[PDB]
């Protein structure tokens, strides 16, 4: 029985996957973009959008600055966190990260894959799903539908 | 364009509801005691088809209720084609009622949750909270072996099985397998409170079923109270027949009230 | 919650509940259908090497809202006949055994306090 | 019959209760409580109290000489949420030490006046059971105290004495994060180096078990005003 | 109301060089807090 859980088991036990997460949190706060486990950047999604929030709180916070201490090994990261991702993401709310499924590693174990990044880094932007234009056959005709609704009014 | 309305019978059946487990509350008696309320909310409740009594069954008609509203875009297309030709949005949880057939509704009519006054009996139909294929000890409540004096690979064990004459296993014998993830009903609920503004019915007594799902509730069957629904309005509750807006919340004579004196003993 | 082989504690004012003896007061059987008594459930005891009846008065198990709950199992010493052979009790005594009065008159009628 | 002329002028919180818990409950069932406990204290005067304090409870009794019954007891703990809160309230009578759980919204209760609003460095004393009997005995003719509105609740700082071991729990682990406990006089120090086995440091930082509530203790808030206006 | 920064020297029970160079620091600053120059020598020669 399983029912109301919202944490998944990693590693070795609770410790054991804290650890990982945090060191998974640390490699994603260094490169801006990191490739992991499917299930594990899931996972990570939700303490990588909790430490955008408590680096907004401000570098003063020492809640803040013992939460970044934790959770990034890398000391040199602290400093980049209150003063590049926080400074950076201001008007946003909740739109600090995004996650897509990559296809399975080459490797012979045929994992399940995804990737994190956030949001305005300086790398290259992902092949994201765009959809399709307004050009298309059935999009001309909802945007008929929608020129006679606004027509109606 | 409503049907005829039949007046009411002793040997005559009324239609249920569908609503929406939303949680548990206490509710204290004018005698001191203490009760523990269930919270149904009839969000969306429409008749939906109506079928003969002889095409359905040979001695009661049916009425078919829908539930809560659901999209469009992940039903079927004879579901969508069925809603399209009634006139409503899908709901989710469809169910069949049975009833006689001077108290059928036309189809299409909503239902509301003053459809039970304060104090009835109702029960309550609904699918269990599924705890997946458990062990026999949970399941059937079979007694495990000692803990500590020997016993090796055996604590949860369901021990023997059968006899060695019989050279098999009965089919009734029980074993651990699937639990929960199956419909029950619970008869003789009370009801105490009706909120008539959020269309909510307080129920004596646990619900089966897990919180925010549909269960479908409907008069006791029970003997005891087979011909209570004399004074309940027959058909239907019609909020525009009467032309008067009842009160927020109906409450039992033996419900104490919110606003209270704070009974004290004499 | 009293069941077999609880040590208890004797409030009533007697010989066997005042004098000291190498082994506490051991239940010996509760005459509830179930073998957990609660408030108010005659009980057996063994008490100095020879056998007596007792009433439950309260126990360390949380139980009812608004019910008083105890830091010792506190038992009165109860004859055959439905009497009680101590003098007065002196411990606090929950109000809910006053609700059957029928068969605890003459129990009550020696409490003191009542909680 | 002269008159007395005294004092000269010569000088210049959310109850626990109405927290929702962590489930995924629907908010209407949280609002209907809400409205119908908000009611009852239109009725019942429900004060300010936090655990630690000092209350005293008036009940209706039926088989009581009076009909009301008087209780006075510090809170040991306040647990639930909506109208089946409770609060637990434990006095040493005669030597018996009783422990009562009343409910805060129950019809039965005729008054709860506190007569010594204090706080106490820990959220749930649950060790008075194995605490001395002298921290345990009050008063039950004790009388009301009254207190300035700066004095902001002045937390009591008391260390409390133990009995010998064994106790109801395990007071030393780290889970249960107990201040006011001398335990420099109860327990040694390899006692101590052994509780510390079973801490967990990583919950501490964990980010994810944390309930915030600011959006809807705003939302309660403005609803209690709103009710409070009506 | 002052930012109050860890310092950035590198994790003391990690694999990476450079933590390794930081216990080698570490028992250096344990070789220079010792007091007797026998308790010196004693700890710089105790690896053979
Ligand atoms: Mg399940
Ligand atoms: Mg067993
Ligand atoms: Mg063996
Ligand atoms: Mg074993
Ligand atoms: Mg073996
Ligand atoms: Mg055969
Ligand atoms: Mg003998
Ligand atoms: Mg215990």
């Amino acid at each position: 029985i399983s029912h109301g859980r919202v944490f998944r088991r990693l590693g070795l036990g609770p410790e054991s996957r804290i650890h990982l997460l945090q060191n998974l949190l640390t490699g994603l706060v260094r490169h801006e973009r990191i490739e992991a486990s499917w299930a594990r950047v899931d996972e990570l999604r939700g303490y990588a959008e909790k430490l955008i929030d408590y680096g907004k709180l401000g570098d003063t916070n020492e809640r803040a600055m013992r939460m970044a201490d934790f959770w990034l090994t890398e000391k040199d990261l602290i400093p980049k966190l209150f003063q590049v991702l926080a400074p950076r993401f201001q008007g946003q709310n909740g739109g600090y990260t995004r996650m897509l499924q990559i296809p399975n590693r080459n490797e012979q174990d045929r994992a399940k894959m995804a990737v994190i990044e956030y949001k305005g880094n300086c790398l290259p932007p992902l092949p994201l799903p765009r959809r399709d234009s307004n050009l298309t056959l059935l999009n001309q005709l909802l945007q008929g539908l929608r020129q006679d609704q606004e027509a109606s009014s | 364009e409503p049907w005829p309305i039949h007046p009411w019978e002793p040997g005559s059946s009324r239609v249920g509801l569908i609503a929406l487990k939303l949680g548990m509350m206490p509710l204290w008696t004018k005698d001191g005691q203490k009760h523990v309320v269930t919270l149904l909310q009839v969000q969306d409740c429409h008749v939906l088809k109506y079928t003969p009594k002889e095409n359905h069954n040979g001695r009661m008609a049916a009425l078919t209720v829908g539930g809560k509203t659901v999209s469009h875009f992940h039903k079927s297309a004879s579901i969508l084609e069925f809603y399209q030709e009634l006139g409503l949005p899908p709901k989710q949880k469809v169910k069949i009622f049975n009833v006689t057939e001077n108290a059928v509704i036309k189809p299409g009519t909503p239902l509301y949750a003053a459809h039970f006054r304060p104090g009835q009996y109702v029960d309550v139909t609904a699918k269990t909270i599924g705890k997946g294929f458990q062990g026999v000890m949970r399941r059937w409540g079979f007694k495990g072996q000692p803990a500590t004096h020997g016993q090796t690979k055996t604590h949860r064990r369901p021990g023997a099985i059968s006899t060695g004459d019989v050279a098999r296993v009965w089919p009734g014998t029980k074993m651990p397998g699937q639990l929960g993830n199956i419909d029950r009903t619970a008869f003789g609920l009370k009801v105490w409170r009706i909120n008539t503004k959020h269309n909510i019915i307080y129920v004596n007594g646990s619900v089966p079923g897990h919180k925010n799902c549909l269960v479908k509730i409907k008069d006791s069957k029970l003997p005891a109270y087979k011909d209570f629904c004399k004074n309940l309005p027959f058909p239907t509750y019609f909020p525009d027949g009467d032309e008067e807006a009842l009160p927020e919340d109906l409450y039992d004579e033996n419900v104490c009230q919110p606003g209270a004196p704070s009974i004290t003993f004499t | 919650a009293i069941q077999k082989m609880t040590r208890v504690r004797v409030v009533d004012n007697s010989a066997l509940g005042t004098t000291p003896y190498h082994r506490p007061p051991r239940c010996i059987h509760v005459y509830n259908k179930t073998g957990v008594g609660k408030v108010g459930d005659r009980i057996l005891l063994a008490i100095r090497g020879q056998k007596k009846k007792a009433l439950i008065v309260g126990h360390r198990m949380p139980g009812p809202r608004m019910t008083p709950r105890f830091d010792s199992n506190n038992v009165v010493l109860l004859e055959d006949n439905g009497n009680p052979v101590g003098t007065r009790i002196k411990t606090p005594i929950p109000s809910s055994l006053r609700q059957r009065e029928g068969e605890f008159s003459k129990v009550l009628a020696i409490a003191q306090n009542f909680v | 019959a002269f008159q007395p002329p005294p004092k000269p002028v010569i000088v210049d919180f959310l109850s626990p209760e109405f927290i929702p818990p962590r489930g995924r409950t629907n908010p209407l069932k949280f609002q209907i409580e809400r409205k119908d406990m908000l009611e009852r204290r239109k009725i019942l005067h429900i004060p300010e109290f936090y655990v630690g304090s000092i209350l005293r409870v008036t009940t209706a009794d039926p088989y009581a000489s009076a009909k009301t019954s008087q209780f006075l007891g510090i809170c040991i703990q306040r647990s639930g949420s909506g109208l089946g809160a409770t609060f637990i309230l434990r006095n040493t009578i005669e030597g018996q030490g009783v422990e009562i759980c009343f409910e805060l919204y129950n019809p039965r209760i005729q008054e709860i006046q506190v007569v010594k609003l204090e706080k106490r460095l820990d959220n749930s004393l649950l060790y008075l059971r194995d605490a001395l009997p002298e921290y345990s005995t009050f008063d039950v003719n004790m009388k009301p105290i009254t207190q300035e509105f700066n004095q902001e609740v002045p937390v009591n700082q008391l260390k409390v004495k133990m009995k010998p071991k064994p106790w109801s729990k395990r007071w030393e682990r780290p889970k249960f994060n107990i201040k006011g406990i001398r335990f420099d006089l109860c327990l040694t120090e390899e006692q101590m180096r052994e509780a510390q086995k079973w801490s967990q440091p990583w919950l501490e930082f964990d980010m994810m078990r944390e309930y915030d509530t600011s959006k809807i203790e705003a939302a309660i808030w403005d609803e209690i005003e709103a009710s409070k206006n009506s | 109301p002052v930012a109050r920064y860890p310092p950035i020297v590198a994790s003391l029970t990690a694999k990476s060089k450079a933590a390794r160079q930081r216990r080698v620091e570490q028992w250096q600053a344990t070789v220079h807090a010792a007091k007797s120059v026998d308790e010196k020598l004693r700890i710089l020669t105790k690896m053979q």
